């Protein structure tokens, strides 16, 4: 029960979740990993880590490359489930959720993913392409396996979809705060669907999409949000530093460090 | 959902949930249309008057010539634009524009259905944005000049292989912050539902037409139909007329490359594995990891990765025949029917003659009434096969 | 004769003494197979079945927006080969085979004839040969492989200027001494006697159709029919049933160039010189001393030294008018069609489009029903607009 | 009447007529003069003269290469008529014939043509692209002027055409050995014709098309013809010496004495 204990922790501290976003063998294996703890070390209350994919329908240029460099390196999922299994090793209490396509957890069939999942000690799973009303599958593999079932709460949710995704889902609530794909690029009033959620019990909601200043993670927290999700302007800084990997950690951790005190 | 977006196994609604209100509504003024009379007259006049409906269904009697072998062509390649995909882009402007939407976003590989979701547009006053691998964009020039001619806005996509996977990943990304006021005009009968089931009722005249033409022609129906099958438009508009009908044959057409054995081909359903992409549940070109690969064939237009639900469906209860043809068997049937037919044929619909007259050349004394689906004209191929 | 080789003062039957004969085998051919019931369900079925017709007409409605003219298309583009010329063709090959010939000789410009009387001929069975002067084989690539695939033997013309003019000369060398066993395709209404009568009769489906049509649709007939005049065949097709119709008016677009002025123009028959070529007597693009010359237009198709004299007797008395439209003037007309409505117009048919869009935005508060004869498809063009 | 007096000399002698061809100005207007001199000097008894036309479509590969070469020198139908003007000053007697295309002769009215022709000197005019069916203008016109109006007798021709031929021409009647056009290249029983163009009492038979050896003259004159045309052979010579006009001329003289020698 990672999330859960994670919330109640930072309930009691009156503080909000940050997590941050990466593709797992950006740019590389090894740096990836060193990314990695570099990000918890700066504060990283949980962590969102995709997996490489062919197509990354729901993403935007910046974890569009990600994708790119880290299949550029040879990246291959089997090697992404071996990278997860020695960060849990490493991390024994941080809440781990995977950012995943349909294609990716159905290949070695759906059932085998989330044993997969278990096995090294995932969190949770979004799968970025399956809406609730296709989540049957994958909602029932995951809880099988002790991995929560991660849905995206948008802001034009009817209620029928709120009481959905509050019945169905575990871990967090992925509550968008935008229409379009993923990207810094483009900056997201979401205090209605914060306060529905909590009314059906649902999991914490955990605000995703154009987060990339301090002082959006404080404003999510101040309208009722448990937390953040940051990837973009994370990965950006990976983009921005690939000819200095000591430079690409050092900002690293001063944005992380940053965008966890926001929070606080 | 008011209809299944399952056809047995495949099919399904697999896309990020920002955009299931875009598709609950897209079905849903579907099924208003096709129950309006006022709809159906307009698509009709359209389809008519504009695009030269009803074609030809020409008998090949040179071709058939020493055989007991009897072969039509429905004439798709005399529509407006030269191939059946004119067909389908007419009905999704208006569908379009009875959901109150100006823009149009489309997704295009050959170009083919560029232009033709270009043309459609500009007829009818929509603003059109498309999506093209910047691979494709470099390959596919005369296409991007006649869209850009028609008024589109042709858009490069780098992402990926820059092909069509990639320009179809583009779109819904577009999509999925645009569509309060852009409608997107899917290219064949795949993708989410209710897209399989909107562009194969927006084909349907094909197989109808083929069936009260045949009907006159020869007072019976087909011993078979073949057609093409890249995406699977061209294939199930001919199709679904005839799905009622037991006695008639069902022949879908995968292109072979330059050998199944060699995995350079584009025949997903029949040598291909099981996923999930593109908003669909359907077999697919993939590796071993479940990373979506490209599909290969002399045939630029017969390159979508995946294949339509229904066909993948019609092939699990045994309704209709895949089959595959090489790109040399394909470079075959085009040159036969230029010479003894006076017709230049689509590579694409090409695939589709080439089984006929394996058909035909293999059991030369079997009595067959057989009517092949002519997609697409061919004066597109002249320069490629020169080469 | 049967007929009369003359229109007032223009046609005529100016062929060596030895060709006599084969025109006047060919005259009395054609006006059996007229009264021949047989031969029409036969060339009916052909023009139905294997070329797409009836063709549609086209009501462009965002092109005449803000103006008080009504315009209509006939969709000449949309028959198979993509022009007009297949119309002509088909009734000619079977006159060929109902005199017992088997052999058929072609001329071509742009090769468009060409195209045609290759796919009429290896659809009915004939030896195709085909002139094209090199100057043209150099400069008509696509049309060239097009032909050979559909089994035609092309043959390039030094001699002169290795164009039209001359392709025209070899096919009529040739059929000199080879009229016994092939009979000579002519590629439009010019040329000796019969053949500006025999390619009208078998281009009238054209205004034939538009007239039941335009009846159909507006229940009034135009006010003016405008068709573009390279050799006269589309304009001449198109006017044919409306002749005796004195309220509608018949309109003639020959290409201007770069402007009559620079001399740097395709309009013989309103700025050439009245002489006796071809084997005819007509308008003609002439040097001062009676030495034919060029026809120049951004259009290849609308290079014909000539006029046809059926065309050159209509304006002498008045019951039709022949404009000219330039090289830019066509340009536009094209650009607008594309972005408007949707349809690539060969540059041929621009230059008749071009002058109906004249006509509207000169007077557009005037009340006005136009129809505009597009010839062919503007695929072949694309290339050309482009640079 | 210069033909008349020519036939009725040679009926005398019981001798054929040897008639080369050449295009005027062809390969130049000086050596075209030159050529004509050494033409009728080799024993020429009359001379068929065609004047450059860029449209010669009843002519083989080599008249079309003597119009060609004509107009490579700037050959326009004016300087013709001046050529003709003198090779009449020059020689008296001799009929000259001109081998005209329908253009040529109506450009600047039919009439003023024909008069033009008989103000020079010409003496009969052939119009290869206009049938019997046709020449009335050009046979009136030709008549008013004195120009002896010549016809195409054909080996397709029907008796029709025989009896037309007969009543109009005058000069010589132009009998085809062949079908297709001009030239040496392919060699072409005209007893029959012969014979009933004499019946008509048509002008004496020419025959003309793929004559080039003595052995056809003398077998044109054996057959009944009163003599025969020879072009492509003629200019043959021309094309083959176009470096060389000494021996252009001196071969000239050579073929067309043995020429005329089979007719004697
Ligand atoms: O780049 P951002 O800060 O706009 C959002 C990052 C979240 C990554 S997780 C995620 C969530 C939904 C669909 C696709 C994804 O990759
Ligand atoms: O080259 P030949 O010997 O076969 C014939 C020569 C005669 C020239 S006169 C002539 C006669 C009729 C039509 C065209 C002509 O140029
Ligand atoms: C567009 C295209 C196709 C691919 O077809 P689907 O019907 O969508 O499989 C096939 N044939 C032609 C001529 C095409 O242009
Ligand atoms: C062949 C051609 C022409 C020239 O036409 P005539 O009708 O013979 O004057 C005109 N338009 C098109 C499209 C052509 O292809
Ligand atoms: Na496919
Ligand atoms: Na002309």
């Amino acid at each position: 029960e990672r999330y859960e204990n994670l919330f109640a922790q930072l309930n009691d501290r009156r503080e909000g979740a940050f997590v941050p976003f990466v593709t797992l063998g950006d740019p590389g294996i090894e740096q990836s990993l060193k990314i990695i703890d570099t990000l918890i070390d700066a504060g990283a209350d949980a962590l969102e880590l995709g997996v490489p994919f062919s197509d990354p329908l729901a993403d935007g240029p910046t974890i569009q490359n990600a994708n790119l460099r880290a299949f550029a390196a040879g990246v291959t999922p089997a090697q992404c489930f071996e990278m997860l299994a020695l960060i849990r090793e490493k991390h024994p209490t941080i809440p781990i959720g995977l950012l995943m396509y349909a294609n990716l957890v159905f290949n070695n069939g759906i059932d085998a993913f989330y044993a997969r999942c278990e096995q090294v000690g995932v969190d949770s799973v979004l799968v970025a392409d399956v809406p609730v009303e296709e989540s049957a599958p994958f909602r029932q593999a995951a809880l099988r396996h002790n991995i929560a079932p991660i849905f995206i709460c948008p802001p034009n949710a009817d209620d029928d979809l709120l009481r959905q995704v509050a019945s169905y889902g575990r871990g967090y609530t992925y509550l968008l705060s935008r229409s379009g794909v993923t990207g810094a690029e483009n900056r997201g009033p979401l205090h209605h669907l914060i306060e529905k959620l909590k009314e059906y019990h649902a999991a914490p909601a955990l605000q995703g999409f154009g987060i990339s200043s301090p002082e959006q993670v404080s404003a999510a927290v101040r309208a009722g949000a448990a937390g953040a999700i940051s990837g973009s302007a994370i990965v950006k800084i990976i983009e921005k530093n690939l000819a200095s990997p000591k430079q690409m950690l050092a900002e690293l951790r001063s944005f992380v460090s940053a965008m966890k005190a926001a929070s606080r | 959902t008011l209809l299944n977006p399952y056809f047995g196994e495949f099919g399904g609604m697999y896309v990020p949930q920002i955009l299931m209100p875009a598709l609950n509504q897209l079905e849903e003024a579907f099924v208003r249309a096709q129950k309006d009379p006022e709809f159906q007259a307009q698509f009709a006049d359209l389809l008519k008057n504009y695009a030269g409906r009803p074609t030809a269904l020409t008998k090949c009697q040179n071709i058939t010539a020493g055989t007991r072998t009897t072969l039509y062509l429905k004439r798709e390649d005399l529509l407006h634009g030269g191939a059946h995909k004119t067909n389908q882009v007419l009905g999704q402007a208006l569908l379009a524009k009875r959901m109150g939407k100006s823009e149009i976003i489309a997704e295009t590989g050959a170009g083919q259905h560029g232009v033709a979701s270009a043309l459609a547009s500009a007829l009818l006053g929509l603003k059109c944005r498309i999506y093209m691998g910047a691979k494709d964009v470099e390959r596919q020039s005369p296409n991007v000049f006649r869209m850009r001619l028609m008024g589109a806005e042709v858009i490069p996509v780098h992402s990926g292989s820059a092909t069509l996977k990639d320009a179809c990943n583009e779109a819904l990304r577009d999509w999925s912050g645009s569509y309060e006021t852009a409608h997107y005009m899917l290219g064949t009968a795949a993708g989410p539902h209710p897209y399989p089931t909107i562009v194969r009722e927006f084909q349907r005249m094909i197989g109808e037409e083929t069936k009260a033409q045949i009907l006159d022609k020869e007072g019976r129906l087909p011993d078979a139909v073949i057609a093409c099958v890249g995406g699977g438009s061209n294939a199930i508009g001919m199709f679904a007329d005839f799905i009622n009908d037991t006695s008639v044959g069902l022949i879908g057409v995968e292109p072979g490359g330059h050998g199944i054995e060699t995995g350079e081909h584009g025949a997903p359903l029949k040598h291909g594995r099981v996923g999930i992409y593109f908003g669909m549940k359907a077999p697919m070109m993939q590796t071993a990891d479940g990373q979506i690969e490209e599909s290969y064939s002399i045939s630029a237009g017969l390159d979508f990765p995946s294949v339509g639900p229904q066909h993948a469906y019609l092939n699990s209860i045994g309704r209709a025949d895949y089959v595959s043809i090489t790109d040399d068997e394909a470079l075959e049937a085009f040159k036969t029917l230029c010479r003894h037919e006076g017709i230049i044929p689509a590579l694409e619909s090409s695939h589709a003659l080439a089984h006929a007259l394996k058909m035909m050349r293999e059991q030369p004394e079997k009595e067959q009434l057989l009517v092949v689906n002519l997609s697409g004209r061919g004066d597109k191929d002249i320069f490629t096969v020169h080469d």
